[PDB]
RNA sequence: UCGAAGGUGGGAUCGGCGAUUGGGACGAAGUCGUAACAAGGUAGCCGUACCGGAAGGUGCGGCUGGAUC
RNA sequence: CUGGGCAGUAACUGACGCUGAGGAGCGAAAGCGUGGGGAGCGAACAGGAUUAGAUACCCUGGUAGUCCACGCCGUAAACG
RNA sequence: AGAAGCACCGGCCAACUACGUGCCAGCAGCCGCGGUAAUACGUAGGGUGCGAGCGUUGUCCGGAAUUACUGGGCGUAAAGAGCUCGUAGGUGGUUUGUCGCGUUGUUCGUGAAAUCUCACGGCUUAACUGUGAGCGUGCGGGCGAUACGGGCAGACUAGAGU
RNA sequence: CAGCUUGUUGGUGGGGUGACGGCCUACCAAGGCGACGACGGGUAGCCGGCCUGAGAGGGUGUCCGGCCACACUGGGACUGA
C-alpha cells in the first residue's frame, strides 16, 4: 500500500520534473509543507499553495525552470526510510555534492538543511538529498 | 543457443532416473 | 534487498577453498618420497615430467614436480616438498625444493642459482 | 603543444567468403591539459590511419570540464553502456589516481587531481563514455546558483569558497 | 506461581552493521509482596538483590490495570 | 649500502643530467648498454619509474628510506611533494651542496660520513640528519690546513647560494635561516610523478 | 548419604576399513551408432510414463526458447 | 446450489491496510489405489515396411491409460 | 687500504642481443614457449630492480562493487516459489494533545597504561623513548527539545471493508 | 540440531555462606526457557590490540599490557585475611 508519502512526493517531483510539467499536486501533510518550504527558501522550487480538496487538503506546487529548459533540480533520492531509518548528529551530517546541494535535516527545532543544523548545532534525522 | 543448456541437464536426469529403474529393488531398496 | 531480509539472514562470504592441502598451514614439508616417475602432460605440450608420489609429513600421499634437470631420487629419499602447480600435468600440485636433505642441487646452474639449489663456485 | 593520448587499439575483424578482413579501431582521447577533453573512436585498415581518424573526431566532440584549479568541482558517478566511474575531488596535494583508461581521460582534460574508480565494465571504450558521462554530469558552482536563485556564497561550501580565489590571486 | 510477577520487558537498539532498529524483548521476573496481577498490567520495576535462581527484579507500582 | 658505481651511465639512463656539469653526459644523451638507441616505449609507469629513480640517484638516498621519508611526508598536513622536497634537501649532505662546501654529492656525503662535522658542536657522522630551523652548520675545529677544505674557499664563486642558508666569512659556518620551502630548491626534475607512485 | 575412578548394559553419535557394486571427472590417434545444432532429415524442449545396446523412441499434457495459412 | 469480479450512490465502520519466514490449501498431464466404464485414440507389445541395422519415424492391429466416483501424487517451457 | 651479493628482463612488469638445445631438455602465476633461425629452455654478454639482502613457499587482506550497510543483482546471462491464503515478523494514510523510548543537544563521570595521529625533546640521525594535545565512535546520571520514528488518549475519510 | 528443563520455575520454614541466591534441604503449587534459535553438534581462550583496506569491512589475538582458565590425568578438603 501506500507507504512513505515523503518519497511518494519527491518521486512525484523527479517525474513531473523530468517531464517538464509546470506544476504538480498531491495530497497535502504537514510534512510535505514543510519540505516544500524548504525546497522554496534554498530555491529548487518556484510557489507553493493548497486547495480545498475533496477530502483532506491539496498540495500543489509549481517547478521552475531556467531561461531555457533546463531543469532547476539535478535529481534527488531519499534517504531517511521506512525500511531503514538514518540519522547523523550534528558534527557527521552528510554532504551533498560535496556542498552544491542540500539534505533536508529533520531536527528538534524543526525541519532545517544542513547549513542551518551545521550552524545551529544539532542534527538529527536525514529525510532526503535534493540537489 | 540457450537450448544446450536445458540439454545437458536432460542426459544428467535422464542417467540418473535411468540408475534408479536400474535400482528400484532390493539393489537400492535394501540400502 | 529489503534490508530487513540482511538482518534475518546476513550476508555470508563464500566458501573459500583451501588453495593447498597435504601440507596443513606448513610452507614446506618433508616426505619419504616414493615412486618417482616420469608422466606425460595434456593434449598440447608433449614432453615428459619427472614426478614423485610423496608420503608427506602430515600423513598422506600426493604427487609433486621434480623442478630442473636430472635428479637422484628413487626410492626413499627425504625431500623437502612445497607448493606450486604445474599446468601441463592434472594431479601435479606440490614441488620438491632443490638443494635439501636429499635432494642436490642441480648440477651445472650458474643463472638464477638459488631456485634448483646451487652453490655460487669454488 | 596539445595533447593526443590513445588508450587502446584493437584488431577488429569481419569475415567474407574469401577469409577474415582485418580493421583496427584506436580509442584516443585528447585534451589540451586545462579544461578541454575530447574522445573519439577512429577506425581504419591501418593503426596510424585509425589514429588519426580517431584523433580528428576527437577533436570535433569537445566539451567544458568544471574544474577548481586541479580537481573537480564536487563527486560524480558516470554511467556509461555498461561502464561505471566514479570520480571523487581530491585534496590539494594527492595527485591523479585513475585507471588505465579513466587516466587518460582525466590528464587530457587536465585535472591533477582527482580519485577515479572503474566499477562496471572493464573494456576500455566503455570506461571512456562513463567518465565522459560523469564530467556531462559535472556542475559549477555558479551555474549552480543561477539555476537555484540564490548567490554564491548560500549555495557553495566555505572550503571550496575560499579555495577558489587561491588560484587566481 | 505464588508472588512471583513475569515483566515481558521491550527494547529497541540500532542494527550494528545494517543500522536498522531492532526491536528486542525479555521476558524477567519480579516480586509481588501480594500476588494480585491479572494479564496486561503495564507496569514498572527497579532491581534488587536476588531473591530466587533467576529472581532479579521488583515490582514498584502498578498502573493502567488488565481491562 | 652505497652505490658505489658509475654516475653518467645512471644519467644517461634517466636522461637528465643530475649532476652539475659532465662532459661524460651530453656526448652520449641515450641511456647505456649494447641497446643503448633502441625507441624505449613511453609508458606512464615506465616514466614515473625513471622519474623516482631520478629523485632518489639525484640525492644518493636508498629505496625504504625513500619510502619512509615519503609515508611521513603523505601524513604531513597540507601537500606532499613539497614537503619531500623539503625534507630530501633538508639532508645535511643536500645541505653542504646548497651551501657549496662540496664538488660534487659522493664527496659531500663522505665529509659527513667521515667525521669533519659537527652541527651544535655535536660529532654526526651518519649523512641523514636533517637540518632544523636557526640551526649551525659547522665544521670541526681540527679541520683548517686540509686541501679540500682550503680549495672550498675559492671555489665559493662560480655557483649560486641558495637564500635559506648563510655562508660567512673566516669562520666557515652556515646558519640556517628556516627550512627551505619549493622555489630555491633546485628542480632538474618534475615531482609529481612520485606522488601518484605510491598509490599503486 | 553424596562421591571420582572402575564394572555391567542398551542405545545415541562421529569416523576408518570392507569382498562386491554404482555412478562422476579427466584422459588417446579405440568400438557402435548419429541424438542435438539447417525443417539437423520425425521441429526442439518441459513434466511424466513405458520401452530400448547406446545416444534415444513412443504415449499424454504443456511451451516457442519452432514452423504453416 | 454456489464463488469472485466491475460500475454507480455516498448509507455505514473508521487504518481495521500491505506483505508474509515457517505453515496450510489449491494445483495441467502423466502416474498410483479401489470400484465402474471402455466408442475412438493409444505408451507397452506384435506383425509389416524402410534400412547396413531400425529396439524408430510410416502401416496394420493393439494392452495400460485416456472417461467416471473416491482417495493419493504435488510435478510441467506450472512461462509474461 | 679488510669488506656484495640476490632476483629478474614476451604482457601484466622496469628491464635484449648472441650462441648451445630442437615437443627433447625444460620454463611458467596467468595465456602460452620450445617440432632448425627461441627477445619465453641452458650458457655468455648487456641491462633493470633491489641490496645485506635478494628470491621460492605457505598464510591473510587487497585488487574482488566476485556476499554489494557503505556497494550488486533475478524477462533472455545465475537468480520470481506453480498459485493463493495466512501465522510470527517487517512495514504502514490524514490530523489533535500528551510521554519523551528511539532520535537529538549540552555537561559530568567512565572509556587504564601502553598502541595510532599532531607538536616538540633526547639517545650521533633513524628505528626507540618521553611530555603536552586528539583517539578512546561506546556506556551511565542530570538538565533541554519534540521535527521525524515509537507508546498512549482521541479525531477524519481519502486506503481498506460493509 | 525443535522441544529442553523436576531442584528444573516459585514460595514458605529451616540449614548453609563472608554475602543474596535451589547454594542445600522438608513441604506445597506446577511453573521456567525457545524460532529474537532453547536443547544439541563442531570449533575456539578473550581483549586493548596486530595485519590489510580509502573506509566499512575481512583476517588474526604473536611481543607488551589487562582479564580468565589450567598446572601429569581426575576427584576433595586444610591452614590462613
Ligand atoms: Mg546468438
Ligand atoms: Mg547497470
Ligand atoms: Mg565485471
Ligand atoms: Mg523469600
Ligand atoms: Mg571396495
Ligand atoms: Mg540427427
Ligand atoms: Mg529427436
Ligand atoms: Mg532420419
Ligand atoms: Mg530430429
Ligand atoms: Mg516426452
Ligand atoms: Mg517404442
Ligand atoms: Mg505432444
Ligand atoms: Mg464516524
Ligand atoms: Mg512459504
Ligand atoms: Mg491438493
Ligand atoms: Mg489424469
Ligand atoms: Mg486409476
Ligand atoms: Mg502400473
Ligand atoms: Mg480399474
Ligand atoms: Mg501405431
Ligand atoms: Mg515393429
Ligand atoms: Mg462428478
Ligand atoms: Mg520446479
Ligand atoms: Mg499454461
Ligand atoms: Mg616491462
Ligand atoms: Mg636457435
Ligand atoms: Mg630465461
Ligand atoms: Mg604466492
Ligand atoms: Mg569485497
Ligand atoms: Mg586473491
Ligand atoms: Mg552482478
Ligand atoms: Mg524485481
Ligand atoms: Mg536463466
Ligand atoms: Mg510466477
Ligand atoms: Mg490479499
Ligand atoms: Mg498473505
Ligand atoms: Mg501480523
Ligand atoms: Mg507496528
Ligand atoms: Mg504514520
Ligand atoms: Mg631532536
Ligand atoms: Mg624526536
Ligand atoms: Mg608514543
Ligand atoms: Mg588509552
Ligand atoms: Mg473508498
Ligand atoms: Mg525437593
Ligand atoms: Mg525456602
Ligand atoms: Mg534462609
Ligand atoms: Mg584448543
Ligand atoms: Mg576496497
Ligand atoms: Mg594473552
Ligand atoms: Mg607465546
Ligand atoms: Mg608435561
Ligand atoms: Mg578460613
Amino acid at each position: 500500500t501506500m507507504t512513505d508519502p515523503i518519497a511518494d512526493f519527491l518521486t512525484r517531483l523527479r517525474n513531473a520534473n523530468s517531464a517538464y510539467h509546470d506544476e504538480v499536486s498531491l495530497p497535502h501533510s504537514k510534512l510535505k509543507a514543510n519540505i516544500a518550504q524548504i525546497l522554496k527558501n534554498e530555491g529548487y522550487i518556484s510557489d507553493f499553495r493548497t486547495e480545498d480538496a475533496r477530502v483532506g487538503k491539496s498540495l500543489v506546487i509549481q517547478l521552475k525552470y531556467g531561461p531555457s529548459r533546463e531543469r532547476s533540480i539535478a535529481g534527488l533520492r531519499r534517504v531517511s526510510k521506512p525500511g531503514l531509518r538514518v540519522y547523523a548528529k550534528s558534527t557527521n551530517l552528510p554532504r551533498v555534492l560535496g556542498g552544491l546541494g542540500v539534505a533536508i535535516i529533520s531536527t528538534s527545532s524543526g525541519l532545517l538543511t544542513d547549513r542551518q543544523a551545521a550552524r545551529q548545532g544539532v542534527g538529527g534525522e536525514v529525510l532526503a538529498y535534493v540537489w | 543457443g540457450s537450448v544446450i543448456k536445458k540439454r545437458r541437464k536432460r542426459m544428467s536426469k535422464k542417467k540418473h532416473r535411468k540408475l534408479l529403474r536400474r535400482t528400484r529393488v532390493q539393489r537400492r531398496k535394501l540400502g | 534487498p529489503t534490508i530487513q531480509q540482511l538482518v534475518r539472514k546476513g550476508r555470508r562470504d563464500k566458501i573459500s577453498k583451501v588453495k593447498t592441502a597435504a601440507l596443513k598451514g606448513s610452507p614446506q614439508r618433508r616426505g619419504v618420497c616414493t615412486r618417482v616417475y616420469t608422466t606425460t602432460p595434456k593434449k598440447p605440450n608433449s614432453a615428459l615430467r619427472k614426478v614423485a608420489r610423496v608420503k608427506l609429513t602430515s600423513q598422506v600421499e600426493v604427487t609433486a614436480y621434480i623442478p630442473g634437470e636430472g635428479h637422484n631420487l628413487q626410492e626413499h629419499s627425504m625431500v623437502l616438498v612445497r607448493g606450486g602447480r604445474v599446468k601441463d600435468l592434472p594431479g601435479v600440485r606440490y614441488k620438491i625444493i632443490r638443494g635439501s636433505l636429499d635432494t642436490q642441487g642441480v648440477k651445472n646452474r650458474k643463472q638464477a642459482r638459488s631456485r634448483y639449489g646451487a652453490k655460487k663456485e669454488k | 603543444n596539445y595533447l593526443e593520448r590513445v588508450v587502446a587499439i584493437n584488431r577488429v575483424s569481419k569475415v567474407v567468403k574469401g577469409g577474415r578482413r582485418f580493421s583496427f579501431t584506436a580509442l584516443v582521447i585528447v585534451g589540451d591539459g586545462n579544461g578541454m577533453v575530447g574522445v573519439g573512436y577512429g577506425k581504419a585498415k591501418e593503426v596510424p590511419a585509425a589514429i588519426a581518424k580517431g584523433v580528428e573526431e576527437a577533436r570535433k566532440s569537445f566539451f567544458r570540464v568544471p574544474l577548481i584549479g586541479g580537481t573537480i568541482t564536487h563527486p560524480v558517478q558516470g554511467e556509461a553502456a555498461a561502464g561505471v566511474v566514479l570520480l571523487r575531488p581530491a585534496s590539494p596535494g594527492t595527485g591523479v589516481i585513475a585507471g588505465g583508461a579513466a587516466r587518460a581521460v582525466l590528464e587530457c582534460a587536465g585535472v591533477h587531481d582527482i580519485l577515479a574508480k572503474s566499477l562496471g565494465s572493464d573494456n576500455a571504450i566503455n570506461v571512456v563514455h562513463a567518465t565522459v558521462a560523469a564530467l556531462k554530469l559535472l556542475q559549477r558552482p555558479e551555474e549552480v546558483a543561477a539555476r537555484r536563485g540564490l548567490p554564491i556564497e548560500d549555495v557553495a561550501p566555505a572550503g571550496m569558497l575560499k579555495a577558489r580565489r587561491k588560484s587566481e590571486a | 506461581m505464588q508472588k512471583t510477577i513475569v515483566v515481558e520487558l521491550e527494547d529497541r537498539m540500532r542494527h550494528p552493521l545494517y543500522g536498522k532498529i531492532i526491536r528486542t524483548t525479555k521476558k524477567v521476573k519480579a516480586h509481588d509482596e501480594d500476588s494480585v496481577a491479572g494479564i496486561g498490567d503495564r507496569v514498572s520495576l527497579m532491581e534488587t538483590r536476588p531473591l530466587s535462581a533467576t529472581k532479579r527484579w521488583r515490582l514498584v507500582e502498578i498502573l493502567e490495570k488488565a481491562k | 649500502a652505497r652505490y658505489t658505481g658509475p654516475v653518467t651511465r645512471k644519467s644517461r639512463r634517466l636522461r637528465t643530467d643530475l649532476v652539475g656539469g659532465d662532459q661524460a653526459f651530453e656526448k652520449r644523451p641515450y641511456p647505456p648498454g649494447q641497446h643503448g638507441r633502441a625507441r624505449i616505449k613511453e609508458s606512464e609507469y615506465l616514466l614515473q619509474l625513471q622519474e623516482k629513480q631520478k629523485a632518489r640517484f639525484t640525492y644518493g638516498v636508498m629505496e625504504k628510506q625513500f619510502r619512509r621519508y615519503y609515508e611521513e611526508a603523505v601524513r604531513q598536513p597540507g601537500k606532499t611533494g613539497e614537503e619531500l622536497l623539503k625534507i630530501l634537501e633538508s639532508r645535511l649532505d643536500n645541505v653542504i651542496y646548497r651551501a657549496g662546501l662540496a664538488r660534487t654529492r659522493r664527496m659531500a656525503r663522505q665529509l659527513v660520513s667521515h667525521g669533519h662535522f659537527n652541527v651544535n658542536g655535536v660529532h654526526v657522522n651518519v649523512p641523514s640528519y636533517r637540518v632544523s630551523q636557526y640551526d649551525i652548520v659547522d665544521v670541526r675545529d681540527k679541520s683548517l690546513n686540509t686541501v679540500p677544505f682550503q680549495i672550498a674557499r675559492e671555489t665559493a664563486g662560480e655557483r649560486p647560494i641558495p637564500s635559506w642558508l648563510q655562508v660567512v666569512g673566516e669562520r666557515q659556518r652556515v646558519l640556517i635561516h628556516q627550512l627551505p620551502e619549493r622555489a630555491q630548491i633546485d628542480v632538474p626534475l618534475t615531482e609529481q610523478l612520485i606522488v601518484e607512485y605510491y598509490s599503486k
